[PDB]
């Protein structure tokens, strides 16, 4: 139990910054292998990042997709499969293609 | 000024779902 | 792979569930009244809630009862198009209980 | 081979022990406060952009060729002579400085073939010339954005009085196929066995 | 529509800026004076004399009309206020309009829904009755 080290406005830039790693799936694909969805404060976090959805807070982030890939991850199956790197390569080519 | 002006996204255009959901919630269907 | 990945917001309304019952076993008549083919043993039937009933006289501690209402989004309505099939789906009622 | 950074330290933070800590902390109103002063979303109003909080200016840039602005409800056209013309205002800035782009650039040809190492000035020029262009369609477009969306919010109201009208037509028809076939009753097996023996009649 | 379009063309002219000159140097230039002509074939990749100069007349003509382009949607273009007091004026009577709209479409739809299932009613004991005594 380290006493945290946190800052106030640089994990605001920081968190908009992690918002838009979820925008791409590569990163999401890493991010299963590394198993992080194991752990539960993961999970925790992410709904922590649902504070981004709101307006004054959305109107900063610059990538949408991190949103909708946020609602994507919310199924455990998904984050298996987010494993795999074929389904990986169907999603980029998915944004790709709406691109 | 700033008004609240009201739009749904009518620009863009199911039941398994529905089933699957209903399953966790009230577990079997029979009851 | 969003859709089939994608998964819907966990509130249900139970007020909207019995309105998508009530509109299934209404539609369930829909297409029992014009499915082409009912056999003639199966000729009763009651529109249960949520389920379609037919009972047929049997043994073993049991009638022969079975229910079905469906999932197949496509047909819903097309299962009058194709008058000639349809998935349906099935809730059967003996004396066991697991098998 | 490929590889990424990976997220804060205080999501490995979290537990749902501390959380339930937390929410003691809420029933009894240091650790505690860190870890909501941890939870709030603190957002930023203004001053930072790096990985601006208003678009670039042209004026910011390099300097700027012309100025203008219109009243609210009208717009200024006048004629003067280049070609004579009698033509909108904005346009004919612009038009100007296009026609003036091209001479430019057609100095800039001859400077490379007679002395090469005096086309920074030129390119300056042109340079200019172009930025400015730009800065002044830019002017433009806000509006262009706004009747964009009213063009949209025209689309929504459309859709929805074609919707109610379409109800309405859909209400009535029910309404009256209601009227014809009305027949309601309760407790049908006396019915039934009555249109039995009226069969038989 | 229009604008981001235009836009795009002096965009495509500052391309073509750069694109014409640099396309004039990578190709054949040597020329010989007094004396005879001589060339580092490979580093030079030579075009013919008739092709420099038809290929040139050709990128001229490109770039007049180019700008000639630039000119006519110049004209295309309708002058506008820049003040949006009409257009918000405008957006607020539209956002009113769609409001009182959808308030009478809400009392509609709701008076719908109740007739749909007394209608719906009548359906059911219609169809469990006419199967029963049909069959």
């Amino acid at each position: 139990l380290l006493s945290k080290v946190p800052d106030d406005k640089s994990r605001f830039e920081i968190e908009l910054e992690f918002v838009q790693m979820l925008s791409n799936p590569w990163y999401l694909n890493f991010l299963a292998q590394h198993k992080y969805f194991e752990d539960e404060a993961f999970l925790q976090y992410l709904e922590y990042m649902e504070y981004w959805r709101e307006p004054e807070y959305v109107k900063f982030i610059i990538y949408p997709t991190c949103l909708h890939m946020l609602t994507l991850l919310k199924n455990p199956q998904f984050r298996n499969d987010i494993s795999r790197a074929d389904l990986s390569k169907q999603v980029n080519d998915e944004i790709y293609y709406e691109w | 000024s700033l008004d609240p002006e009201i739009i749904g996204g009518q620009n863009n255009f199911n039941l398994q779902q529905i089933f699957q959901k209903i399953i966790q919630e009230r577990g079997p269907f029979r009851d | 792979t969003s859709k089939l990945y994608m998964l819907s917001e966990s509130p249900l309304s139970t007020k909207q569930i019995l309105q998508t019952l009530h509109a299934l076993n209404m539609l369930i008549r829909i297409r029992l009244s014009l499915y082409e083919i009912i056999p003639t043993p199966f000729q009763h039937f009651t529109i249960a809630n949520g389920r379609c009933t037919f009972t047929v006289p049997n043994e073993f501690s049991v009638s022969l009862t079975t229910n079905s209402q469906d999932p197949k989004s496509t047909g819903i309505s097309f299962q009058w198009i194709v008058v000639d099939f349809q998935f349906h789906l099935p809730d059967f009622s003996s004396t066991p209980a697991k098998y | 081979f490929s590889a990424f950074p990976p997220p804060p330290p205080y999501y490995k933070l979290f537990t749902r022990e501390n959380i339930e800590k937390v929410i003691s902390n809420m029933e009894k109103e240091e650790i505690e406060s860190l870890a909501k002063l941890f939870k709030k979303p603190s957002c930023l109003t203004s001053g930072t952009y790096q990985m601006p909080l208003d678009s670039q200016d042209t004026g910011a840039v390099s300097a700027s060729s012309v100025n203008e602005g219109f009243r609210a409800d009208q717009k200024s056209k006048d004629g003067e002579t280049s070609d004579l013309i009698k033509i909108p205002r904005r346009a004919y800035e612009l038009r100007f400085l296009s026609r003036s782009l091209m001479l430019n650039f057609l100095e800039l040809l001859g400077i490379m073939a007679k002395a090469p190492e005096q086309f920074p000035s030129k390119v300056e020029n042109i340079r200019v010339l172009l930025l400015n262009l730009h800065h002044l369609i830019n002017d433009y477009r806000p509006h262009q954005s706004r009747e964009s969306l009213i063009m949209l919010l025209e689309k929504q109201l459309k859709h929805e009085e074609s919707q109610v009208e379409l109800l309405r037509t859909h209400n009535r028809q029910m309404t009256e196929t209601l009227e014809k076939y009305k027949s309601l009753d309760f407790n049908m097996e006396k019915e039934g066995d009555v249109i039995q023996q009226l069969k038989s009649s | 529509c229009r604008c981001t379009q235009l836009q795009d063309t002096i965009d495509e002219v500052a391309t073509q800026f750069y694109s014409s000159i640099h396309y004039l140097s990578s190709h054949h230039d040597f020329v010989p004076l007094p004396g005879q002509e001589k060339v580092s074939d490979s580093k030079v990749n030579p075009i013919s004399a008739e092709e420099l100069q038809f290929a040139q007349r050709d990128l001229a003509k490109d770039l007049v009309t180019k700008f000639m382009q630039i000119d006519t949607l110049i004209n295309q273009l309708p002058g506008i206020s820049t003040a949006p007091k009409h257009q918000l004026e405008k957006i607020k009577k539209l956002q009113n309009s769609i409001e009182e709209k959808q308030l009478e479409r809400k009392s509609l739809e709701s008076e719908n829904e109740d007739l749909k299932l007394q209608l719906a009613k009548r359906i059911e004991t219609f169809g469990r009755l006419s199967c029963v005594l049909f069959q």
